[PDB]
Formats: C-alpha cells, structure tokens, sequence
RNA sequence: CUUACCACUUUGUGAUUCAUGACUGGGGUGAAGUCGUAACAAGGUAACCGUAGGGGAACCUGCGGUUGGAUCA
RNA sequence: GGCCGCAAGGUUAAAACUCAAAUGAAUUGACGGGGGC
RNA sequence: CCCGCAGAAGAAGCACCGGCUAACUCCGUGCCAGCAGCCGCGGUAAUACGGAGGGUGCAAGCGUUAAUCGGAAUUACUGGGCGUAAAGCGCACGCAGGCGGUUUGUUAAGUCAGAUGUGAAAUCCCCGGGCUCAACCUGGGAACUGCAUCUGAUACUGGCAAGCUUGAGUCUCGUAGAGGGGGGUAGAAUUCCAGGUGUAGCGGUGAAAUGCGUAGAGAUCUGGAGGAAUACCGGUGGCGAAGGCGGCCCCCUGGACGAAGACUGACGCUCAGGUGCGAAAGCGUGGGGAGCAAACAGGAUUAGAUACCCUGGUAGUCCACGCCG
RNA sequence: UAGCUAGUAGGUGGGGUAACGGCUCACCUAGGCGACGAUCCCUAGCUGGUCUGAGAGGAUGACCAGCCACACUGGAACUGAGACACGGUCCAGACUCCUACGGGAGGCAGCAGUGGGGAAUAUUGCACAAUGGGCGCAAGCCUGAUGCAGCCAUGCCGCGUG
C-alpha cells in the first residue's frame, strides 16, 4: 500500500523533471507543504499551490534554466524502514554545500545551514542537489 | 646425473599416461616414462621391444627410456 | 538483504583455511624420513624429482621436497621441515631445511649459500 | 556412646565420547590401458526434466512436461 | 542426525580432498548425413 | 666524564639481476641436472639451471618459514546481488512479527539543547624540559565518541481521545466464461460375436520374415455386446491461486467485470513457524478392460545390436476410497 | 540442542548470618523460565590497552596497571579485625623417600637450578647503599620485594670500520 507519502512526493518531482513537465500534482499534506515551501525558498521550484477543501491537491511548478532541470538529484533519508537523526555537531553537508538537506527541528522544517545556525539537531528528511 | 647408471631392458606391458613396465637385464622390473625427443619425434613404443634404460641410484624401481630397438 | 533480515541473521565471515596443516602454526617441525624416493612431475614439465616421506613429532605423515643438487638422507634420518609447496608435484606441501640436523648442506655451492646451509669458503 | 548431612569407593544400569579396528562402500587425480560412440550440426532415433522397468559400460523403452530444437523442402 | 512415508523415497544439509579455473553474451573463420540462388 | 700514548693502525656481509620489480654478458649444460610467489623456464648461441666477471638493493645485518590485518566493494552498516553467469519457495491462506492514509487536542517514551557527576594511572595526540642527539624519561593540555540524573524544546515517530473519506469492505441492477462437484444422454470410429454373399489370400517392410486364412479369412451387408475419447466449430479465444479446464441437457456451487446510487469509517500491505491445494509415474483394497503399451516372447539389422524396425503382449492407462508430495 | 524446572516460583511461622534473602526447616498456594533463544553441548580468565585500516570495522589480551580464580587431587573446619589460609591444621587418594617393617616424612604455578617436552626462551651472582614493607621507645634485625650485575643482534636507537 501507500506507506511513505514524502518519498512519493520526491519521486513525482524527479520523474516530472526527467519528463520535462511544467508541473506535477499530488494529494496535499501539511508536512508536504512545509517541505515544498523550504524547497521553493531555496530556488529549486518556481511556486507551489493548494486547492480544494474536501480533498486538497498540492501543485508544484518545476523550473528549467538551460532546458535542463534545476533539480538534478533527490534522495530520501530517514525512510520508514530506517529512521535517521543527527545532532548539531553532525548535520551533514550535501555537494560540499552547494546543495541543501531538509531537517525537521523542534522549531519546524529547515535546511541544515539554518539548523546548525539555530544550534539544533533533528531528522534528515532528504538530500537535494 | 653424476655417476649415471646405464642399462637395457624389455618392455612387457602398456600402461596409461604413456608409462611402461620393463623387465631389466638383471631380473628386476621397473616403471619407465618417455623422454622428450622420442616424444617430440612421435616415436611410439609397443610391447616386446628391447629398450635402453637410464637409472638413478636414488631409486631403482623407476627409470626413463632413451632408445628403442625400432 | 533488508535491514530486518540482517537484524534477524547477521552477515557471516568467510572461514579461512591453512594450506600447511601439519605444521600446526609452528614455523618448523622435526620428523624422521621413513622413506626416500623420487617421483615425476605433471604434464607441461618432465624430470625425475627427489622426495621423502616423514613422520612428524606431532603424529602426522607428510611428503616433503629435498631441494638442491644431491642429498644424503636415509630411511631413518632426522630432518627439519618448513612450509612451501612444489607446484608440479601433486600433494607435496613442505620443504626440507638443508644443513640442519642430519640433512647436510649442498656441496660446493657458491651462490645463495645461506639457502643451502653452506659455510663461507675460506680463502 | 549414638543419629543426621557427606567426599571417596564398590557393585549393577544407562547414557555419552575418544582411540583404534576385522571388514565393506563410494569419491578425486591421470600425456600413447581395454570396449564402445552416448553428447556437440537435424551429432545421423532432437535434446533435456520427474518417474518406473531393463542392460558390460557409456544407455534403451513406457507416461507426462519444456524449447535451453533444425526444416517447413 | 532429526522429521514425514505401507514402500519407493521426500525434506532439512556438511566436511576432508582437488584444480586454477568453471561460466554468460557476443565477434571472425572452419564444419553439418542444415537451407536457398 | 676528562687527559695522555701508538699506529691505519684492532673492525663488512646477505640477497637478487626474463615480466610484476631496481640491475646483463661469457662459459658449462642439453625438457637432463635443476629453478619456481604467479605468468613459466630447460631437448645445442639459455639475460630463467650451475660457475665466473659486472650491476642493483639493504648493511651489523641480510634472507626463508610461521601468524594477523590490508589490497578483497570477496559477507557489501558506511559499501554487492537474484530473466540467461551462483541466487524468486510449485501455488495459496494465515498467527507472532515488520510497516501504515488524513485532521485536531493532549502526553513527553524515542528525538534535540543546556547543566551536574563520572569515564583510575599508564598508553595515544599536542606543546615544553633532561640525558652530547636519538631510543628513553618527564611537566601541562587535549581526548576517552560511553553511562547516569536534573531542567527545557514539541517539527517527526510512539501512546491516549475524538473526527474524516481518498485505501479497504457491504447492498441494488446487469454481462461473459472448456471454473468446480453429481446424474443422465447422443453421434462417429477400433475390437469381439451371430447371420447372408463370397473365394482364396491378407498383413508387414528399405527388403523381408514372424503372424492369420477352407474350421470359410481378408472384402461387403444386417443385428447384438463392451470400453474409452469428443470430427467441424477451434481462434491469432476464454476461465482458474497454481496444477489445469473442450459433445449435449439438468441439479448444487465459487470467482471476476461494468453503470448509478446508498451504507461502514482505515476496518490496510506483507509474513518465519503453521495449514491446505498440487501434472505424470508409483503404492494399498475392490471393480472394469475396446484401443493402446514398460517388462517379456518371436522375426529382422549389424561384427556385435540386451536398440531404433515388424508380429504379439502383461502391469498401467479407466472407476470408488486412502497414500505419495 | 525446543522445551525446562518440585526448594522448583511465591506466602505464613520458627531457626541462622556482621547483614537482606529458600539462606535453612514445617505448613499452604501451583507457580516460575523459553523463540527478545530458556535448557543442553563445545570453547574461553575479564578490562585499560595492543596490531591493522582513511574509516567503519577485523584480529588480539605477551610486557606494565586494575579485577577475578587456583596453590599435588577431593572433602572440612579452627584461629583471627581479616583465611575456610602458596612456604598452617584434620581426613581421603596417587606418587616419592626412610625404617628396627612397628610405623613415619613431603608438595618450586617464590628466586637460582635439574630431568622431560619442544622449532625455541638466561646465573644454583652482589647488596640491603636507594624506595617500600614487618617487628621495635630507639639502636637495630629481617626482606630472591626492590636496586644492580651476568648470558642472548630478540627488538628499537646512535656510532665506527678512516
Ligand atoms: N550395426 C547396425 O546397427 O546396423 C547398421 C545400421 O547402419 C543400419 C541402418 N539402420 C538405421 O538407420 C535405423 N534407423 C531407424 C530405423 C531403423 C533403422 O533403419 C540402416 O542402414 N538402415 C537402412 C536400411 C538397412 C540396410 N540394412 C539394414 N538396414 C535405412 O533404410 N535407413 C533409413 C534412412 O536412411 O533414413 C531409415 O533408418 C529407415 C526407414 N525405414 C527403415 Cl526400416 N529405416
Ligand atoms: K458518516
Ligand atoms: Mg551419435
Ligand atoms: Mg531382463
Ligand atoms: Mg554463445
Ligand atoms: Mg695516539
Ligand atoms: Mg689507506
Ligand atoms: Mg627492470
Ligand atoms: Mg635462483
Ligand atoms: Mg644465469
Ligand atoms: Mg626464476
Ligand atoms: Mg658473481
Ligand atoms: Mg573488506
Ligand atoms: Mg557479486
Ligand atoms: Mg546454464
Ligand atoms: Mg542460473
Ligand atoms: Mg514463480
Ligand atoms: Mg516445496
Ligand atoms: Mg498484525
Ligand atoms: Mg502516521
Ligand atoms: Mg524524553
Ligand atoms: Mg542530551
Ligand atoms: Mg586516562
Ligand atoms: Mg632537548
Ligand atoms: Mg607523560
Ligand atoms: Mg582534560
Ligand atoms: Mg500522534
Ligand atoms: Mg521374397
Ligand atoms: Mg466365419
Ligand atoms: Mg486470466
Ligand atoms: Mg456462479
Ligand atoms: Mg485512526
Ligand atoms: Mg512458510
Ligand atoms: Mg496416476
Ligand atoms: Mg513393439
Ligand atoms: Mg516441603
Ligand atoms: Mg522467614
Ligand atoms: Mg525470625
Ligand atoms: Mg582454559
Ligand atoms: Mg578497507
Ligand atoms: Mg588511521
Ligand atoms: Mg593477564
Ligand atoms: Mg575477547
Ligand atoms: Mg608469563
Ligand atoms: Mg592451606
Ligand atoms: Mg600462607
Ligand atoms: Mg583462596
Ligand atoms: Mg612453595
Ligand atoms: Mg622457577
Ligand atoms: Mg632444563
Ligand atoms: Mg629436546
Ligand atoms: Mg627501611
Ligand atoms: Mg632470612
Ligand atoms: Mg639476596
Ligand atoms: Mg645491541
């Protein structure tokens, strides 16, 4: 069955990039909205949107710079079969820091830069690059 | 090789792996294998021939053939 | 293997083996040369090779090579053996140590003497 | 003096394991043993799998299945 | 060795020893008691 | 530790030199004697065996054997694989177990932050000091990734409570099907039996023979018995979890799919042990027996032919209930 | 190697220990342990550390320090603040030695050293001058702990052979 919606979100973005689609849509969720906002403010996607009350849908608008996808690698970490938590001292660096890593702090969801600035650990949601 | 032993003998029976059973002029039976050139010269040995047998003092139960009487 | 399957049953190291069991992890062993004889090599090479059958102090029987040109062994001589295989001869796993106990050093060797138990020639 | 607890011991009974060992069974290696040609091409009866019977051997036949089969003349 | 079976047998499943290989796909030729012109 | 005395005066060896791998030639030798970690060398000009000259590498040492890690991403947590190279159970159901859709509240177990105690000395690392330097000794710091408690954080996972309809399931209406179990019945054909006609061959093969025929075969017509399988439709088709399922009619019965609407409210996915189903051959008890057909008998073939070929023929094939797996 | 356990798991009351406790005894209850591996078998002294590796890891536990256990093999207790006690006691056993055969004596896994095993591992040395320990008011006595020497290219470091 569907046991990992965030992984689904990631694969939808990845396939949509590979298929040169303008936008992709999937059932909304507050955690997905938080991750999407984090991605959008880092510049990996153009915009996001939610519509519908009875069963909302979350839309992402992909970005192509030179006819090739801006997002060129996404991997889930902390998958349901194996959870991953890191302390302040250990928050990783992705692509030597040209990229980002979404971490959930007690303060919410934020990139590894922000999480170590605040001095928090957390759960690593995914690497983007 | 130093202080070699030189003898003749008669081959009595064929063995697998081109080795052979040879009775010796002195009454002893030895196990013999072929040298390189009569191997390289495609010279085949049958039962009953007179053959020249090199021996070694370390063990006299096995020798090497070097010349067959056609 | 999924993480759960590894939790239930961890990985296994491949179990190693020693190709000189008769030594029993000793570097040399003593033995009596019950039989001294000569055999023949395998297909590509042709020669008659000197070899011996020895009973070690720890109960085993093994076959050992006698290197060098010429040797002095007997059906009851006492020798010291060391690890080492003869590629051609099948089922030979050990070497005799020349110039130790009864096994005398090669006569009139003048290069690689240390490997054959020959003393610096006086001049 | 005497009672209980008890090591060691002797019997009988069982278990378990080491050493051997009369003997029987099969396995591996083989450059010029013997006897056949079973397989590789449609290998000259297409091969192979399970199962049953039979024969000095490599094998043959019955039943069912696969193409990891050639021709379609 | 254990379990199952009336029996054929099934299932679970080793080591000594030995060789420097064994194997899959495809390439160029030779060969077929394989085709075609 | 310092001073004086003599005289170069008292003091250098081990392995290797065909490629990996730094260093080549002569003479012996003839796949011999011998070398060897692997790739191999040696049968008449061997830089690979033995000696010599020369050179390379280490040096009071140099080589061999033994043992651990590495290279080995070759047990793959970091960090591998399963169509044909080794590797998806024959198929299905299911307990423990592993994982879980969406919203709000609460909790603070996982998780994150701070503080306290502890983590012996020696060892390791850093910065200095003392032995003529060095090995060695020694002062200060770092580190000891761990454990325990207290106080906070509330995104995520977990617990508790209440919701939701998108997963899953129930109801109504239709459609197709060799899906399964039981009972009847029809047609064609092989064999056997009776009868008429008929007349001496039939059958078989590469060629033959075995075999059958006057007691009347084979052929042809009429009637009867018995057993097993469904011409043609037939597909490039359909049903079933898999094995598998094909004449026609009736009875009992499972599953699948489509339309529109209504209902429950996550009721889910997977599964070690476990339980069922499971071609053909085979076993047990009792029936049946047309066609076949292991074993076996006979005729051929060949050098031989325990076969392929020809005439026969038992178990089996069929049915009912158990077994095998 | 799938079941194991009847003082077995709890409870009440005596007894016992420096102390809690089936630690022990009488009675009552019928539990307790196990797939998160009980029970059974083979193997093993544990740690700081050591070697290797970029790291995760892999192998290991000699020297030095901490902890544990044993003192010919098995059983037990006494004395004592502390032992069920390496150079103490009793009993049983094997072995060695003495004997008037009546019985008696002994335990180097302390330092040297001997036979044996093995490929292979040091002297039957000097001092209590220094540190530490036992007894003593002190002088002082004792200390194979310790300080130092002997043997070995076994290892690391420096130097010479002009
Ligand atoms: N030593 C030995 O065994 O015999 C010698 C062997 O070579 C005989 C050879 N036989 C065959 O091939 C088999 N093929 C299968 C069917 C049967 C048989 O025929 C053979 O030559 N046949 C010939 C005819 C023959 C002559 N002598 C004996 N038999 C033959 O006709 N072969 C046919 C062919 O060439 O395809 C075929 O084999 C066949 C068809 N019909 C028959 Cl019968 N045989
Ligand atoms: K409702
Ligand atoms: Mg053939
Ligand atoms: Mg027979
Ligand atoms: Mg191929
Ligand atoms: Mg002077
Ligand atoms: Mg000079
Ligand atoms: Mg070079
Ligand atoms: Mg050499
Ligand atoms: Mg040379
Ligand atoms: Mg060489
Ligand atoms: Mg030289
Ligand atoms: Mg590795
Ligand atoms: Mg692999
Ligand atoms: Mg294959
Ligand atoms: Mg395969
Ligand atoms: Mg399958
Ligand atoms: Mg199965
Ligand atoms: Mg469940
Ligand atoms: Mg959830
Ligand atoms: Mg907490
Ligand atoms: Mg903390
Ligand atoms: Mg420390
Ligand atoms: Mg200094
Ligand atoms: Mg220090
Ligand atoms: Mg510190
Ligand atoms: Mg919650
Ligand atoms: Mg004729
Ligand atoms: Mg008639
Ligand atoms: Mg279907
Ligand atoms: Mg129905
Ligand atoms: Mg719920
Ligand atoms: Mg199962
Ligand atoms: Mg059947
Ligand atoms: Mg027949
Ligand atoms: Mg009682
Ligand atoms: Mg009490
Ligand atoms: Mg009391
Ligand atoms: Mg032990
Ligand atoms: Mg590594
Ligand atoms: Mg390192
Ligand atoms: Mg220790
Ligand atoms: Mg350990
Ligand atoms: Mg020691
Ligand atoms: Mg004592
Ligand atoms: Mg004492
Ligand atoms: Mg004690
Ligand atoms: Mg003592
Ligand atoms: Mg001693
Ligand atoms: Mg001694
Ligand atoms: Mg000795
Ligand atoms: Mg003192
Ligand atoms: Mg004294
Ligand atoms: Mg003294
Ligand atoms: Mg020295």
């Amino acid at each position: 069955s569907m046991q990992d919606p965030i992984a689904d979100m990631l694969t939808r973005i990845r396939n949509g990039q590979a298929a040169n689609k303008a936008a992709v849509t999937m059932p909304s969720s507050k955690l997905k909205v938080a991750i999407a906002n984090v991605l959008k403010e880092e510049g990996f996607i153009e915009d996001f949107k939610v519509e519908g009350d009875t069963k909302p849908e979350l839309e992402l608008t992909l970005k192509y710079f030179q006819g090739k996808a801006v997002v060129e690698s996404i991997q889930r970490v902390s998958r349901p079969g194996l959870r991953i938590y890191k302390r302040k001292d250990e928050l990783p660096k992705v692509m030597a820091g040209l990229g980002i890593a979404v971490v959930s702090t007690s303060k919410g969801v934020m990139t590894d830069r922000a999480a170590r600035q605040a001095g928090l650990g957390g759960e690593i949601i995914c690497y983007v690059a | 090789k130093e202080d070699n032993i030189e003898m003749q003998g008669t081959v009595l029976e064929t063995l697998p792996n081109t080795m052979f059973r040879v009775e010796l002029e002195n009454g002893h039976v030895v196990t013999a294998h072929i040298s390189g050139k009569m191997r390289k010269n495609y010279i085949r040995i049958l039962t009953g021939d007179k053959v020249t047998v090199e021996l070694t003092p370390y063990d006299l139960s096995k020798g090497r053939i070097v010349f067959r009487s056609r | 293997a999924t993480v759960n399957q590894l939790v239930r049953k961890p990985r296994a190291r491949k179990v190693a083996k020693s190709n000189v069991p008769a030594l029993e992890a000793c570097p040399q062993k003593r033995g009596v040369c019950t039989r001294v004889y000569t055999t023949t090599p395998k297909k590509p090479n042709s020669a008659l090779r000197k070899v011996c059958r020895v009973r070690l102090t720890n109960g085993f029987e093994v076959t050992s090579y006698i290197g060098g040109e010429g040797h002095n062994l007997q059906e009851h001589s006492v020798i010291l053996i060391r690890g080492g295989r003869v590629k051609d001869l099948p089922g030979v796993r050990y070497h005799t140590v020349r110039g130790a106990l009864d096994c005398s050093g090669v006569k009139d060797r003048k290069q690689a003497r240390s490997k054959y138990g020959v003393k610096r020639p006086k001049a």
